[PDB]
RNA sequence: CGCUUCUCGGCCAGUGUAGUAUCUGUUCUUAUCAGUUUAAUAUCUGAU
């Protein structure tokens, strides 16, 4: 169990193409899945989310049939929440819904 | 001058020249291979293929890594495909 | 026929304290007019001094002949001077009074 | 310090060699070998009366006969 | 030393030498307008002279 | 070491290092499951409840800075 | 100063224009160029005066030119007469000065102190220390110049290198060195190098674009150093104007300089640069040089170009439409190396490219023709097969009516071309086979080609990767002929080629005739090689390992050959032949033909007499593989002959014989090594211990593992005896090697016997080896690992006594017998000693020492995992706040080794912790009780 | 090459990259305060 290392949340396509996996904070991984020759599985190599400081609430799937595929990860910054001497960030800061995209053709994720 | 790249580490197998072939990568040992290095075809790509994570030359085989980094686990940080000063690639 | 990293100037050493300009100009005079001169006069550069002149070739004849050339006990060490180097001292600012003119009389 | 002559055949083993009869006859091809008689294997020999014949494979010339060896 | 200089973040301050720099900037007074002024302290923003550059640094920071 | 969390230097502050090791505290009870359940037990809500809350109590523990 | 700078720029053209002009209405009607007295006080330093003599004096200079013709033709001659002296002018230098180099150092002519700046200047002359002299000297003052880097500062500096990597005459070993120090210096100064940057780049870039490959990368390191060094604006503010500068040089280098720029601070930092320089109007000169930038971007930066790509490409499309040529050709020619970045992705990032590439395709003439093509060769690969499918279809034509063309620029393309268009899946094989091949084979297969360099690979390449589709016999078929054409370079080329093929799609295709013209021709050409080259050797073996048993009828002609090359022909040739054995061994083998390994066996064995160490390497080499084939109880020359008969060989000197040699010795110690009577071995042992002289690796790495395999044979006590002997005096940590043997050894008889001899030798009051055994047990338990659940006890007081002082030696090296201990044991249960351990350690955190440091930070890293964090952190509490920096410094360093591993375990560790004022530092949670 | 004599023997000053350790020589225990600096000193920076 880390702060920073994913498995924690985990999420996956319908179409299974690619998964997205995820610890709570700072790191979200994905990896494709295409079946092989033969149809048997095979794994991609991984890619990265990577943001800093962003609380990882909850991931979900996300359903587009054959497209680049979209996750949602929940979020929050803290960073704000830091440097606010006050106490006021402690509140006043919502929580942020970003869907990322797979991308295959380029091969990265882009929020 | 020479240090990691440490960038993702992916599916791609490691690939070591004659002169390197021996060694644990990280502990520089022959000591107890045990298990499997993966870098990222970012390193490893191209010209690269099967190149040695060294010294630039072909790769003859595969860096096994010792068990004494194994316990102390650093094999998963990042690939460790050694950027000299120059352009790696 | 000739190596480019010669140029119009000459590094010219193992000078006397004393020596005359009367000297210098009449025997550099040889192979060509004088550009100018300088002389180091300072605490270092005493000693040494600086030849220029209206041609390379002149030159060339100079670096030539007076190679190892005599004066009083000394043989003068004669060299091609390098260029580039501490000189930014100055600025290239001037063109344009100057590039105006040209501009104007001719026209062109 | 001496220079053997046998050392001397030796050495241009592998080599083109003439080889002068007593006769008015001359081979030339490669030294491939000799013995202690100084019989003389050749390969691929020229044989001329000072063009006869062109040889091809090994000759085994008799010794007997052999009058100057010629490196080159 | 004893050579004209001046820090902006402190004081429009005058330093006579340019070894006395990095004494100033692991410095209680330095490090109490830092942090004071809302830049948090230590090795990031060591070479800072006017107030304004490290304010955007800080915003980079967070 | 910089971008791997938790990093400490010398320069370190009490604060940081505690709430550290606090959100550290957390992402465990998030994830050794029985842990969470004891809490739940105790302190009687859903095991969600407990989770929300927790993810709440990340970013403040100990409340403002100084 | 910057639009001060660009100022003077359009100033230096704007006179260009005056003078080019002036000798255009002047053509309608350089260094010589005459000088102005503020131009003259532009070039010497400071510090002369001008002078007169006189008006007369300056009056016959007035006169000199026109006195030079008239007294050139005048009269003169000059005469020497037949008839207590002094100065003795000072010059050189400790490391010397060069007679040229006067200019430079011309102020260690004087001899003075009491001038201050100019004390630092004439105190910087410690360069000739870099530039000439010793090999020492260099080093030591090349340090004392990198700490004196904040010092001094830059400017001084800069000021007195720039001249020298600037100098005409300067040595190639003396640029790199000079290199080495304003990298050095600038692993240091940051804000400093600001106005100095563009002042830097200067000299260098001329270096990044270098054709040596150790200077290219040399160059890049430092101007990454740099630019990341210095600030982004500070790159870009300085390195505009030499975009537009009239040379094209500048303007080629100054991008391979943004290259790199861009390779150290990003791409997305820097493009809206980029992108805005092609969309510059003012001129083209420009956008060529940027789309320029683009490219060798994709160059360098390579397979990680992939997110912007878009970008990137939303740049450089609007080139290719352009008025003027080169920028559509430039441009064209980056998204090809895009592509090649790109591989297989991406490809509809480049989509809305295309459709202008394909119509261009179509109009061309020229340079720029094949260019679009060498982009669209590398689209290929990238596209659907069904739409690449039509695509393809329309370019092979263009390429067929191509391949004749004079120009080389082309035949590299459209040969790299059909390597991908009829390199792929979706094209069909036939077609191939008729359109292409007998041009191919026809117009490319000449002499022009392999003796250049580049168009051979690419040219074996593609011929291979017709092979992979139309099959093998194909190819070779067509090209077999051509090992008997004369040339060698040419022959050298068909062999690789044909190894390669027959390496891929394996012999098994080819037919018979043709066969036979095979290994007639592999021999005749492996009969006559200019050089002994790797080549045809490899390229052989391969031929016949591949043609298994088809191979047999031919041995005769040519094991044949194999001895008679291997005779005569004086030497040279001989240890080809030599090889050609090696590698051919395993197939005299299978097919059992045994009289050959009569031949074989016995007759290298007489050569091993062969006093060329580069005959003999090889010979034994044969005979190795020779032993892997053969068994040992059938060994021809049976071993009793053999073993010892090598045996004196081992003085050799040479390198290929120890090499070889170590490595027979020990394939036969290993595997027969009953065959040889025990004395015979002793010999060897004691003949062995000075192999460990070996400048090399292999040699020793070799050596060791053979000192296992006899002394397995034998048994223990004395062969450690006999190394406890051996390594007085290797030099520098060349025994440790001896101290390996010490530990391969104590395993291979129970260790559990050794360690008492090893142990009371510990006592003797001789330093270096008491260290030395304390290695011994280093290594030793890195390769017992379990085993250790024993001795252990045995070690930890003497790891105390060590532990504790001597001198530093002790403390390092002991320290790391912690560590492979530490991780050895790991959780069978003995921990409490290591903590007893853990004490003796613990001091020694403290040093600047870097191996005892770096030794240090091994030990407590495994005994975390030994002791476990809880234990640790117990030790590391008290140092976080503790006021002084220099504990504060370590006890983090040390707390975060802790840390990252293990962080998950931690937080039962941290204790209690009291609330302030402000805030909550209990953690309520555990405390909830149920 | 053979024989004879004598002597002896065998068997039943390399190099390269990075880095530390350790002697000796030379200078200072010496006037106040203001800043930088240090765990505290020290050290560094100004004037009477």
């Amino acid at each position: 169990c880390r702060r920073i290392v994913p498995g924690q949340f985990l999420a996956v396509d319908p179409k299974g193409r690619a998964v997205m996996i995820s610890a709570i904070e700072k790191q979200k991984l994905v990896y494709i899945l295409n079946r092989d020759a033969a149809a048997r599985l095979t794994i991609s190599s991984p890619l990265e989310a990577h943001k800093a400081n962003t609380l990882v609430y909850h991931v979900v799937g996300v359903d587009v049939g054959f497209e680049n595929p979209m996750f949602a990860c929940l979020e929050m910054d803290y960073e704000e929440a830091d440097n606010d001497p006050t106490g006021e960030a402690a509140a006043n800061t919502q929580q942020t819904l970003t869907f990322y995209e797979l991308d295959l053709g380029l091969n990265h994720v882009v929020r | 001058d020479l240090i990691f790249c440490r960038k993702q580490a992916g599916v791609a197998i490691g690939r070591l020249c004659e002169k390197c072939d021996g060694k644990c990568v990280i502990c520089d040992s022959y000591v107890r291979p045990c298990t499997l290095v993966r870098i990222c075809d970012e390193c490893n790509y191209g010209s690269y293929q099967g190149r040695c994570v060294i010294c630039g030359g072909p790769g003859v085989s595969d860096a096994y890594y010792c068990k004494e980094c194994t316990i102390q686990e650093k094999d998963r940080d990042g690939c460790p495909k050694i950027v000299n000063l120059g352009s790696s690639k | 026929r000739l190596p480019p990293e010669v140029n119009r100037i000459l590094y010219i050493r193992n000078l006397p304290y004393k020596i005359t300009a009367e000297e210098m100009y009449d025997i550099f005079g040889k192979y060509g007019p004088i550009r100018q001169i300088r002389v180091g006069n300072t605490p270092e550069t005493r000693g040494t001094a600086y030849v220029v002149y209206e041609d390379i070739f002149d030159a060339k004849n100079a670096c030539d002949h007076l190679s190892g050339f005599n004066v009083c006990n000394r043989y003068l060490v004669v060299l091609y001077y390098n260029a580039n180097r501490a000189f930014q001292k100055m600025d290239t600012k001037k063109k344009e009074e100057q590039l105006k003119l040209l501009k104007e009389k001719y026209g062109i | 310090s001496q220079l053997l002559p046998l050392e001397l055949v030796d050495k241009c083993i592998g080599s083109r060699i003439h080889i002068v009869m007593k006769s008015d006859k001359e081979i030339v091809g490669t030294l491939l070998g000799f013995d202690d008689f100084v019989n003389m294997v050749l390969e691929d020999v020229t044989e001329f009366e000072i063009r006869r014949i062109t040889k091809l494979d090994q000759i085994l010339l008799n010794g007997n006969n052999i009058t100057m060896l010629v490196p080159g | 030393l004893n050579i004209n200089y001046n820090c902006e973040i402190c004081g429009n301050y005058t330093y006579r030498g340019p070894k006395a720099f990095q004494r100033h900037f692991a410095e209680w007074r330095h490090a109490h307008g830092m942090r004071c002024l809302g830049i948090p302290n230590t090795a990031h923003f060591a070479n800072v002279t006017q107030i304004e550059d490290a304010v955007s640094l800080w915003a980079k920071l967070k | 070491q910089s971008k791997y969390i938790g990093t400490g230097h010398a320069d370190t502050t009490k604060w940081e290092w505690l709430v550290n090791q606090h959100r550290d505290s957390y992402c465990s009870y998030m994830g050794h499951f029985d842990l969470l359940n004891y809490f739940a037990i105790a302190e009687n809500e859903s095991k969600a409840r407990v989770r929300f809350n927790l993810m709440e109590k990340m970013l403040q523990p100990c409340g403002p800075p100084a | 100063e910057r639009d001060t700078p660009g100022h003077g720029s359009g100033w230096a053209e704007t006179p260009r224009t005056d003078r080019g002009g002036d000798s255009i209405g002047e053509t309608p009607t350089e260094r010589n160029r005459p000088l102005s007295d503020e131009e003259l006080d532009a070039m010497f330093p400071e510090g002369y005066k001008v002078l007169p003599p006189p008006a007369g004096y300056v009056p016959i200079r007035t006169p000199a030119r026109k006195l030079t013709a008239t007294p050139t033709p005048l009269g003169g001659m000059t005469g020497f007469h037949m008839q207590k002296s002094v100065n003795d002018q000072p010059s050189g230098n400790l490391p010397f000065l060069k007679p040229d180099d006067i200019q430079y150092f011309d102020k260690l002519l004087v001899d003075v102190d009491e001038s201050e700046e100019q004390k630092e200047r004439k105190i910087m002359k410690l360069l000739l220390k870099i530039k000439n002299g010793t090999p020492p000297m260099r080093k030591a003052a090349l340090r004392q110049i990198t700490d004196k880097a904040r010092e001094f500062g830059a400017g001084p500096l800069f000021n007195q290198i720039l001249p020298l990597l600037m100098s005409p005459t300067l040595e190639d070993q003396e640029r790199h060195l000079l290199v080495k120090v304003i990298d050095r210096i600038l692993y240091k100064l940051d804000d400093l190098v600001r106005p100095y940057v563009h002042k830097i780049l200067v000299v260098i870039e001329p270096l990044l674009i270098d054709e040596d490959y150790y200077a290219r990368v040399e160059g890049r390191e430092i101007i990454s150093n740099l630019a990341k060094a210095a600030g982004l604006a500070t790159m870009i503010s300085t390195m505009r104007p030499d975009i537009d500068n009239m040379d094209e040089y500048v303007r080629n280098t100054t991008a391979r300089a943004f290259a790199v720029v861009a390779s150290a601070l990003g791409i997305p930092s820097l493009l809206p640069f980029l992108k805005a320089v092609c969309k510059s109007k003012k001129s083209w000169q420009a956008r060529h040089t940027g789309i320029k930038i683009v490219q060798q971007i994709a160059i360098l930066m390579g397979c990680a170009i992939l997110p912007h790509l878009r970008s990137l490409v939303e740049i450089i499309e609007h080139g290719l439409v352009d008025e003027q040529q080169k920028v559509r050709t430039i441009s064209a020619l980056a998204i090809a190396a895009l592509a090649e970045a790109a591989t297989p992705y991406g490809i509809e990032s480049f989509d809305s490219v295309l459709k202008p590439l394909w119509k261009g395709i179509r109009q061309h003439r020229g340079k720029g023709l094949a260019a679009f093509l060498k982009a669209i060769g590398y689209l290929i690969p990238l596209m659907d097969a069904e739409y690449a499918n039509y695509y393809t279809r329309e370019v092979m034509l263009i390429l067929i009516r191509e391949f004749q063309s004079p120009d080389e620029e082309m035949k590299k393309i459209v040969l790299k071309v059909v390597k991908q268009c009829c390199g792929t899946d979706g094209v069909e094989a036939n077609y191939i086979k008729t359109e292409i091949l007998p041009p191919f084979f026809k117009h490319f297969w000449q002499h022009r080609m392999a003796l250049d360099r580049r168009n051979y690979r690419q040219l074996v390449d593609t011929t291979v990767e017709l092979a992979n589709k139309v099959g093998a016999a194909e190819i070779i078929s067509r090209i077999v002929d051509d090992l008997k054409d004369e040339a060698e370079q040419y022959r050298k080329m068909v062999m690789e080629t044909i190894e390669k093929i027959m390496g891929n799609l394996g012999a098994a295709d080819i037919d018979h005739k043709l066969e036979e013209q095979l290994i007639d021709g592999i021999l005749y050409a492996f009969q006559e090689q200019t050089t002994e080259d790797s080549v045809m050797l490899n390229g052989f073996g391969t031929v016949v390992n591949a043609l298994g048993k088809r191979v047999k009828p031919y041995l005769p002609q040519i094991c044949g050959t194999v001895l008679w090359r291997l005779n005569n022909k004086s030497a040279k040739v001989r240890q080809q032949a030599a090889d050609l054995i090696s590698r051919t061994a395993v197939v005299m083998k299978t097919c059992q033909e045994e009289k050959l390994m009569g031949h074989l066996g016995v007759v290298l064995y007489e050569y091993l007499g062969e006093e060329y160490p580069e005959v003999l390497g090889s010979i034994l080499g044969a005979l190795k593989a020779i032993v892997n084939v053969i068994g040992m109880h059938k060994m021809t020359p049976p071993i009793k002959d053999l073993l010892p008969r090598l045996t004196p060989i081992l003085k050799n000197r040479h390198e290929k014989v120890q090499e070889n040699c170590i490595d027979l010795v020990g394939r036969i110690a290993d595997r027969g090594a009953e065959y040889v009577s025990a004395r015979e071995w002793m010999r060897i042992c004691f003949e062995l211990l000075e192999l460990l002289k070996a400048h090399k690796k292999a040699i020793r790495r070799a050596t060791v593992n053979t000192f296992g395999y006899i002394a397995k044979a034998i048994g223990p006590h004395d062969v450690l005896a006999t190394l406890l002997n051996n390594l007085k005096v290797q030099e520098r940590q060349n025994r440790v090697c001896t101290t390996v043997a010490i530990a391969i050894v104590a395993e291979t008889c129970s260790p559990f016997t050794v360690l008492p001899a090893l142990m009371n030798e510990y006592r003797v009051p001789e330093l270096n080896v008491q260290n030395g055994v304390l290695k011994s047990l280093s290594f030793l338990f890195e390769y017992i690992g379990e085993m250790g659940k024993d001795y252990i006890y045995a070690v930890t007081p003497l790891l105390e006594d060590a532990l504790m002082d001597r001198d530093l030696v002790h403390r390092q090296t002991a320290s790391a017998v912690v560590q492979h201990m530490s991780l050895g044991v790991y959780g069978f249960g003995c921990e409490d000693s290591l903590n007893h351990l853990l004490n003796y350690v613990w001091p020694n955190v403290f040093e600047t020492s870097p191996h005892v440091i770096q030794a240090v930070m091994g030990a407590l890293e495994g005994l975390r995992v030994a002791i476990g964090p809880c234990r640790m952190l117990q030790y590391c509490l008290q140092g976080l706040f503790h006021p002084a920096r220099k504990v504060r410094d370590v006890y983090w360093k040390i707390y975060n080794s802790i840390y990252i591993g293990s962080q998950d375990a931690l937080i039962a560790h941290y204790p209690r912790i009291y609330n302030d004022d402000k805030n909550t530092y209990i953690r309520y949670e555990l405390d909830y009780i149920l």
